[PDB]
């Protein structure tokens, strides 16, 4: 005979970490990680830095 | 020779079975040598 | 209730005795004794800090020397 | 130091880069341990039979730079007056 | 003294057990028990030698998609049968091959 | 037989406690160990620390007298009888960076005193 | 192995012959030392040389109490790890 | 003289009045020591055989007060050469008889 | 010598100097060979003194073999593997019965398993 | 490819630790000895790629392990030429150390949990090795000093097995402790954890320090090396992994991918702890120990020849190399000599009819040791004894514990094999299965293509040396040698029992250190919290 908690708990703690892996991999870039955001920016600032360098010497 | 005869007691232990056999420590080294040899003499 | 106070002599034909006891007395060591080594191990344990003390002690003699220096030859002429 | 002059550098940069040689065997015999790396690493286990005259050659020349070291030694001791 | 009753389904000292070593059999370890040996062994083995090899393949798959090789080889290599990102062999001298 | 070799078990406690017995390390089985062997108790070879220091003493001065030689009463130019390796000025100008390195005791180098600080280099970072 | 008794006896008996001052005939299952001839320093010779033989460590205490071939053969008989 | 108080389908019930033992969660409780429940009271009330001489102002002092003049004289020190490298005037720390207001470098403000 | 040696009898005492004489031979030899000319030695020596009746030479004697089997105790005594000290003691203990298992653990007042607050 | 093996490997220990219950005894002695051999495959594959066709690959496996603001780590995976020469040789013994269990530990209980930290040790060596970045060789460093609590202590109900565990954990967190301090160091100056960015041509003294501080406790150099005597508690196959490769080794695999050590120290260190273990194992009568102390000289070896010439790195790995394979037939041997007597002391040991390919195999690693000419472990070791000529203080103390090798070397091989029978008449056996003939072809088979194929790529290269200096060190271990087969006494007993005794740096930490310890742990806990502080 199952416990009267095993449902509850499987249910209760599965629910949690299915919810966290769909927020951390479901969610758009930038709401739940903030570096994911700034990975475009960072790329056109580096071009222009590299160019601006690249003058500089 | 007052005492335990110690060595007396002791004296199985010169057992054919027990004693260094040259071929166990050094399996192939006259096979080993005999190739060399005729190397030796092929080479030269 | 309470675990059996009396010993298993079975083995102590095979084992030996237990009449042989410890002879220790079971305190620590002496203040006095403790306070050499806790301050000659502590010491040694921070070696980079007397490294850093060094370096800089050398460093701001150096630059206080330097200044002084600085002055005199700035003084006259 | 002057005396003994530096001989000739037969290996170039690009052909040392090429041989993937450290900088620290980069000492005028650099050409020799090219020739001597290449043939040991192409014949991986039979290169200490195979590759002999290569290493000849290259302990011949790090033996000359050996005599050069020594020689500049000693003039550099005669100038200090040690010796 | 009297075996307990749940002692019927407990499995008995294995082949490999010493005769007089004497352990609990009612304790249980994920490792395995004293001396295990337990029936129905090969196909277990099977089945483990099977989710090795797919795990295998996995492991293969990604780790092919991110081998990074940026500098030639001095030779040919193996994994040019497998991986298609091998940089063609320049040799020593410098030909390329 | 390696498994279900007889044991002796240490007798159950029937006295008041010392205060650090938790000194002396117990499972059980007959003998008992201290925490760290040695702290007190039977002695190895019944060699005291009196006894170790002596030996110590005796064997220090032996041990360090090849080494105290070479690295205070020998100098760059007396160590041995040759110089460092000679490379061509570009290999040679980096191989002089190292702290680490071998070329920087190259006497005949116009370039030895910095290369000599450079060696004895700082013991920690500035900054 | 709880060891037989007649096993243990042949080999005391055995062990003991080796004394040369020990008459061949003396030596029987339930024979006290003194009889036999042993002085203090030949027993510890001969529990030495039952360690010896049944490859047992006999603390000393008990070492002592064996001063008959009857108490040494008992001895052994007890001792479990005896071989 | 035992028997099984766990029962698996759930129809489990607490024999009271059984003659036999039951198995329950109290079968393997550890027996205890007289001697072991007083040396753990007597490690426990510690602080009745507490007694101040010298030599236990000594051994506080020396180590207890003793590390902590060692690590606020360590702190100081890195906090001076922190101030020396950063090229920040001397911080106004609390114990530190300084006449310089600094606190807190500017952000704005380049050292 | 320990309290436990001196408590001892005279003749206790010397046949404890022999087998502790012996044992060190055994420990500071390389071999089987080395042992019987050793043991022979310490043999002779025990029975060159054994007639001595004076009583402070005997004490005498006594104490100075007392402190060279002191002296030349051995870091590591051969003993047998089996034994108090040796490599197997121990290894696998063999298990004794009468063990205390509790059959469904957590079967046992399902419901109810918890710590509770008694108050007044 | 590249990852294969130490999947294959973290498999295997969670297949025999994990569900040993389904696989059986028998399991874990197929599932473990299949996954090694397809690790050796792969292994091969990596050797064969990046050390002779200098291909090093990298493999990030995810990006962000750690990432805190500007501290930025990925887990990853380079194989450069250092890491294809260990991960192999690591691969070849553990293969073998997994061949040698099967029987040696049919009478053990947990055979299935063995197995899974044998792999599990192995996972991790390779981990440490291939690390990529400081933190991955951290992770590494971890995993086998918790595997090695795990394996020496493996006997329970031994309070010294339990002990040797603790000491080596303690020694372990010292040692992990500087090398963090040293990775925080290099982090901050340098920007980065990866070796490529990771180069500074000078570097303070205080980060030398506490690299050659860190490096000091695997590689048990001296005021460091207590827990490597007591290590022989555990079971046979743990000794012959950690002494030949997982543990000794990465000390000075650490040494050797960042050249960060200073020559002075390195050179000091390393020539007192081969003359330090060499004297040790003079003494010593247990084989498991005498093995041991070996292992320290060899690694003073190792440590003194850095110093030396800049060839050092290699030359020490090459040593290390060499050193595995043998080291790790000796303890292997020394284990089933052992098994067959029931025996640890030398005393009684002696000339007995057996095995012609374990007699063999033993006198063969034992000829390693010595320095017997022509073979691997003469020429590494030839390599370091002709380089360090030029460190006169160096050169004279290796070559005196050149001497003392030789001799208790020849010792323990006229005791093990010459020697008249030294044990009871009693009946003992150990039969050796197909499997521990395959161990041992494996272990001859790599002594014998370590002579073929070479250590370092210098290691013929030739040193400028007068042939009298250049085969002195063949002298001094012939001399040595013949001094051990005479058995003859070189030192007076006070001596004899100052080495037996260690040094004596156990019984300092314990009258001292351990006192002070808890002194400083009575001041405040009884002293204070619990008096001073503490209410009626
Ligand atoms: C550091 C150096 C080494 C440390 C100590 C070395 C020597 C210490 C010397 C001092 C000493 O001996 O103290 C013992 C003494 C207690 O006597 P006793 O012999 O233990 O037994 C008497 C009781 O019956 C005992 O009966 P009991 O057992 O029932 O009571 C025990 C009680 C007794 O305890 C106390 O009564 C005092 C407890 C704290 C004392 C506060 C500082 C004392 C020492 C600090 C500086 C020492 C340097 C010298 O302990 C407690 O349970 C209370 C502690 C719980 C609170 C924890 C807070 C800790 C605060 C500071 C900890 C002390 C520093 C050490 C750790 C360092 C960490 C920073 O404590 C004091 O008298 C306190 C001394 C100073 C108090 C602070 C100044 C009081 C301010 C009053 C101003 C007057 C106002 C005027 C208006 C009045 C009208 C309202
Ligand atoms: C009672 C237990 C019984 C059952 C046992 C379970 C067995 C568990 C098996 C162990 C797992 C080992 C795998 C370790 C890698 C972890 C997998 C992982 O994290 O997935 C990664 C994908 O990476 C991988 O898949 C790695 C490949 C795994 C297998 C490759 C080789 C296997 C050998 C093991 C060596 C791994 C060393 C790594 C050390 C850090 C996620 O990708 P990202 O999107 O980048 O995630 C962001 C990163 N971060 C987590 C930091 C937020
Ligand atoms: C890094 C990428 C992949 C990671 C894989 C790591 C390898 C497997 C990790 C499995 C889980 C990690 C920790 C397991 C729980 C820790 C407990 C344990 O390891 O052993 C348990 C019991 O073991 C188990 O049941 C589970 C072990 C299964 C696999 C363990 C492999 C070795 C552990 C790896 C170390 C973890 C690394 C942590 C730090 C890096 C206790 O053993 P003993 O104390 O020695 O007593 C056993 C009885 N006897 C006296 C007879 C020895
Ligand atoms: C000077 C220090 C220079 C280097 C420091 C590295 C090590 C210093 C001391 C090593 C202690 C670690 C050894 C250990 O943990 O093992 C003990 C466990 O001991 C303990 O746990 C006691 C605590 C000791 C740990 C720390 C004490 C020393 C602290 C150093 C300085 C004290 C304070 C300084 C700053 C806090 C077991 O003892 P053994 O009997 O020898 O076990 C070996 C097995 N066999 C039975 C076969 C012999
Ligand atoms: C090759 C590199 C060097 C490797 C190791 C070198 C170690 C050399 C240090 C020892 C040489 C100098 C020793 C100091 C002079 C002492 C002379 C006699 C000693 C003495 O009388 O008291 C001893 C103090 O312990 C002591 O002597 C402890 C002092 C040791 C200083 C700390 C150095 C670390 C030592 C680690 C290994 C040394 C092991 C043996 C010292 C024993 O004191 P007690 O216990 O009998 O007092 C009673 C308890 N109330
Ligand atoms: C009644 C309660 C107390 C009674 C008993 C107290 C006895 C303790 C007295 C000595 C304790 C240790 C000594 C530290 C203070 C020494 C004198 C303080 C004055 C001072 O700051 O001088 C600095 C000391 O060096 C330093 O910066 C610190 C050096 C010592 C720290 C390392 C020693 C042990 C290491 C163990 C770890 C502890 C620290 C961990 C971070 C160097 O002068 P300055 O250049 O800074 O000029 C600053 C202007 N005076
Ligand atoms: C590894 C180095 C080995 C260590 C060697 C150290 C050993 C020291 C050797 C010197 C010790 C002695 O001489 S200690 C000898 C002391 N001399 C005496 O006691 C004289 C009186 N003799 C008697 O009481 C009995 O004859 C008795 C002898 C008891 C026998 O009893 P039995 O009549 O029933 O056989």
């Amino acid at each position: 005979k199952k416990l009267w908690l095993e449902n509850i708990w499987n249910i209760g703690y599965g629910g949690f970490f299915l919810g966290a892996f769909c927020l951390y991999y479901g969610a758009p870039p930038g709401h739940v990680i903030p570096s994911q955001w700034a990975t475009p920016k960072a790329k056109d600032e580096y071009a222009v830095d590299m160019k601006m360098i690249d003058k500089y010497n | 020779k007052i005492g335990f005869q110690w060595e007396k007691y002791e004296a199985w232990r010169y057992h054919p079975l027990l004693r260094f056999n040259k071929n166990t420590m050094f399996p192939g080294v006259g096979l080993g040598a005999a190739a060399f040899a005729v190397y030796y003499v092929v080479d030269t | 209730n309470y675990a059996s106070l009396k010993a298993d002599t079975s083995m102590d034909h095979v084992f030996g005795d237990s009449t042989n006891k410890l002879n220790y007395d079971f305190q620590l060591m002496s203040s006095k004794e403790a306070f050499f080594w806790n301050y000659t191990l502590y010491p040694i344990v921070g070696f980079p800090i007397f490294l850093y003390l060094y370096q800089f002690n050398k460093l701001e003699n150096f630059e206080a020397e330097i200044a002084a220096a600085k002055a005199a030859k700035a003084a006259s002429e | 130091a002057d005396r003994f002059p530096p001989p000739k550098m037969v290996a170039t940069q690009e052909e040392m880069d090429n041989a993937d040689i450290p900088y620290k065997y980069r000492d005028y015999c650099a050409h020799l341990i090219i020739d001597f790396k290449e043939c040991r690493y192409g014949h991986p286990l039979t290169w200490r039979i195979n590759c002999a005259h290569e290493l000849h050659h290259y302990n011949k020349c790090s033996y000359i730079e050996f005599k050069r070291r020594v020689a500049i030694a000693i003039e550099e001791k005669k100038r200090r007056g040690l010796m | 003294v009297p075996e307990p009753p749940y002692a019927k389904y407990l499995a008995n000292k294995s082949h490999y057990c010493p005769p007089d070593f004497h352990y609990s059999r009612e304790i249980y370890a994920p490792y395995g028990g004293y001396f295990n040996d337990p029936k129905g062994w090969r196909t277990n083995t099977a089945i483990a030698t099977l989710v090795m090899l797919a795990g295998a393949y996995a492991v293969f798959c990604f780790g092919n998609a991110r081998e990074e090789r940026l500098r030639a080889p001095k030779g040919w290599i193996p994994s040019q049968l497998w991986n298609d990102n091998v940089p063609t062999p320049v040799d020593y001298r410098g030909k390329v091959l | 037989a390696g498994a279900g070799g007889p044991v002796k078990l240490s007798p159950p406690v029937d006295k008041p406690l010392p205060y650090n017995y938790d000194f002396w390390m117990d499972n059980g089985i007959y003998p008992g160990q201290p925490i760290y062997d040695g702290m007190f108790g039977s002695m190895v070879g019944n060699m005291s620390l009196e006894y170790m220091a002596k030996g110590w003493l005796v064997l220090l001065p032996i041990l360090s007298a090849p080494f105290v030689y070479e690295h205070c009463i020998a100098d760059d130019v007396t160590r041995n009888p040759f110089v460092p390796r000679q490379y061509p000025s570009e290999v040679r100008e980096f191989l002089a960076l190292f702290k680490n390195g071998f070329v920087l005791n190259d006497y005949s180098q116009p370039d030895y005193e910095e290369m000599k600080r450079r060696q004895s280099g700082l013991l920690t970072p500035i900054y | 192995h709880g060891l037989d008794r007649d096993t243990v006896t042949e080999r005391v008996i055995h062990v003991a012959k080796h004394f040369e001052k020990v008459d061949p005939n003396k030596i029987t299952p339930t024979a006290t030392f003194e009889e036999l001839g042993l002085d203090s320093l030949d027993t510890v010779e001969l529990v030495m040389a039952l360690e010896e033989e049944f490859g047992l460590e006999i603390p000393d205490n008990e070492a002592d109490k064996i001063t008959t071939m009857a108490d040494a053969i008992s001895y052994v008989v007890s001792n479990p790890l005896a071989k | 003289s035992s028997r099984i108080a766990g029962d698996t389908t759930g129809k489990y019930t607490p024999n009271i009045f059984s003659p036999e033992t039951p198995m329950d969660r109290s079968f393997s409780h550890v027996p205890k020591n007289p001697f072991w429940e007083a040396w753990v009271f007597r490690r426990d009330n510690i602080q009745r055989e507490f007694v101040w001489t010298w030599q236990t102002i000594f051994d506080l002092a020396t180590f207890v007060g003793g590390l902590y003049v060692a690590m606020y004289a360590t702190a100081s020190f890195c906090s001076r050469q922190n101030d020396k490298r950063n090229g920040y005037p001397e911080r106004n720390y609390y114990f530190s008889d300084s006449k310089s207001n600094f606190v807190i470098p500017d952000e704005r403000e380049f050292y | 010598a320990s309290e436990a040696v001196l408590r001892l009898p005279h003749k206790l005492r010397v046949m404890r100097m022999y087998r502790t004489g012996l044992k060190e031979i055994v420990n500071w030899s390389y071999g089987r060979h080395e042992f019987y000319p050793r043991a022979n030695a310490l043999r002779m020596e025990f029975e060159a003194n054994k007639e001595l009746s004076d009583r402070e030479q005997i004490r005498k004697l006594v104490l100075h073999g007392e402190d060279l089997l002191a002296r030349f105790r051995h870091w590591e005594p051969t003993i047998r593997s089996e034994f108090v000290g040796g490599t197997v003691y121990g290894v696998w203990p063999q298990h004794c019965k009468d063990v205390k298992f509790v059959p469904n653990p957590a079967y046992i007042d399902e419901f109810k398993q918890g710590d509770t607050v008694l108050l007044y | 490819m590249f990852l294969l093996a130490v999947y294959f490997l973290f498999f295997s220990a969670i297949a025999n630790g994990f569900f040993g219950r389904y696989l059986g005894v028998r399991g874990s002695q197929l599932l473990g000895p299949s996954a090694l051999f397809l690790a050796l495959l792969c292994s091969g594959t990596i050797f064969y790629e990046v050390c002779i066709q200098g291909c090093s690959t990298n493999i990030k496996l995810f990006e962000n392990f750690v990432y805190s603001n500007e501290l930025n780590v990925s887990a990853s995976f380079l194989y450069d030429p250092l890491a294809a020469t260990m991960t192999l040789t690591v691969v070849w013994i553990s293969c073998a150390v997994h061949a040698y269990q099967n029987l040696y530990m049919r009478g053990d209980g947990s055979q299935t949990l063995f197995t899974s930290y044998l792999s599990a040790f192995t996972g991790f060596m390779l981990i440490l090795v291939a690390g990529q970045n400081l933190v991955m060789l951290f992770i590494g460093w971890e995993g086998i000093g918790v595997c090695s609590y795990l394996l020496i202590g493996y006997y329970g109900s031994r309070v010294s097995a339990v002990k040797s565990a603790n000491k080596s954990l303690i020694v372990n967190k010292i040692s992990d402790g500087f090398l963090l301090g040293s990775m925080l160091y290099l982090w901050f100056y340098t920007g980065s954890f990866s070796y490529c960015s990771l180069a500074t041509f000078q570097i303070p003294d205080v980060v030398s320090i506490l690299v050659l501080l860190g490096a000091i406790g695997k590689s048990s150099q001296l005021f460091f090396h207590v827990w490597l005597a007591d290590a022989m508690e555990g079971p046979t196959p743990v000794s012959a992994l950690i002494h030949a490769a997982t543990l000794v080794t990465a000390g000075i695999y650490v040494l050797c991918k960042l050249n960060l050590h200073s020559q002075s120290a390195v050179g000091i260190l390393g020539a007192a702890t081969a003359l330090m273990g060499g004297l040790f194992g003079l003494a010593a009568n247990d084989l498991k120990r005498v093995i041991a102390f070996s292992t320290c000289s060899q690694l003073g070896y190792m440590m003194a020849v850095l110093s030396t010439c800049d060839d050092g790195a290699d030359f020490a790995m090459g040593h290390l190399v060499s050193h595995a394979g043998f080291k790790a037939t000796l303890f292997l041997s020394a284990g089933l000599s052992i098994a067959k007597e029931n025996n640890n002391f030398l005393n009684r040991y002696g000339s007995r009819q057996g095995s012609p390919t374990l007699s063999f195999a033993t006198t063969i690693a034992s000829l390693n040791l010595l320095g017997f000419p022509e073979l691997g472990g003469f020429y590494s070791k030839e390599s370091i004894l002709n380089n360090a000529y030029i460190n006169q203080g160096v050169s004279i103390i290796l070559t005196l514990a050149t001497f003392l090798t030789a001799f208790y070397t020849s010792k323990v091989l006229a005791q093990l094999y010459l020697f008249p029978y030294g044990n009871g008449r009693q009946q003992k056996s150990f039969d050796i299965d197909a499997t521990t003939l395959i161990c041992f072809g494996l272990l001859l088979s790599e002594m014998l293509l370590r002579i073929f194929t070479g250590s370092s790529l210098s290691q013929n290269m030739t040193t400028n040396l007068p042939a009298h200096i250049k085969n002195l060190p063949f002298w001094v271990a012939l001399s040595g040698a013949l001094s051990g087969l005479a058995t003859t006494n070189l030192f007076s007993s006070n001596f004899m029992r100052f080495f037996g005794n260690r040094g004596g740096f156990d019984v300092f930490y314990a009258r001292k250190c351990s006192n002070v310890f808890y002194h400083n742990a009575y001041v405040s806990y009884t002293l204070l919290d619990r008096g001073f502080l503490k209410l009626y």
